[PDB]
């Protein structure tokens, strides 16, 4: 770590709420609660560091919560959530938030 | 394409609707009407109903759903509409839900 002093993982903003083998529900209420005008939200989720398809959808601002589905069991998966309070074409946000999980 | 957010293809006013049953004021999509194949309307809600829009296209290939606002694209309508109503019922908020 260093020098004599701590290291820690980085924690997630994101909470889990809900989960079953195939699916995790996530809430964002604690973050993107601050960070205001949402528009929409768009989830992506792919196995971490996998070859894998990363899917993706998207809810509206004023949700606090989506669920992910068709997961596979005790499979690690990287979720990230962007927040966009805008539509100008080409936007991006800034600071997305992520988090792994398994079911 | 439907890779936006608020664009959900073809969809009848009657399930646009339905699908705006569960949003809020300033929910909206755009869709492609299913009785005029190409044209294209916005859906909103607003204070307990549906406003529904048909988007033309003027000569020179401008979009708009209010004259005195044209654009060279969708997503460019989308995102005025959503900054100031400029003639909808209210602006454009949180798309239905993809």
């Amino acid at each position: 770590g260093g020098s004599g002093s701590s290291v820690s993982s980085v924690p997630t903003k994101l909470e889990v709420v809900d989960a079953t083998p195939t699916s995790l529900k996530i809430s964002w209420d604690a973050y993107y609660s601050s960070w205001q005008n949402v528009k929409y939200y768009r989830i992506t989720y792919g196995e971490t560091g996998g070859d894998s398809p990363v899917q993706e959808f998207t809810v509206p601002g004023y949700y606090s919560t989506a669920t992910i589905s068709g997961l596979k069991p005790g499979v690690d998966y990287t979720i990230t959530v962007y927040a966009y309070d805008t539509f100008f074409p080409g936007y991006e946000p800034n600071s997305p938030i992520s988090i792994n999980y398994r079911t | 394409l439907e890779k936006h957010s608020w664009y959900h293809g073809p969809v009848s006013r009657n399930a646009a609707e339905y699908l705006l049953s569960s949003g809020i004021n300033g929910s909206f999509l755009v869709r492609e009407s299913e009785s005029s194949p190409g044209q294209r309307s916005i859906s909103l809600r607003y204070e307990g109903r549906v406003y529904h829009y048909r988007i033309n296209t003027a000569s020179d290939g401008k979009l708009y759903v209010s004259s005195e606002s044209r654009f060279n694209t969708l997503a460019e309508l989308v995102h005025h509409h959503s900054t100031v109503a400029d003639g909808l019922i209210t602006t454009l908020h949180y798309p239905a839900p993809k």
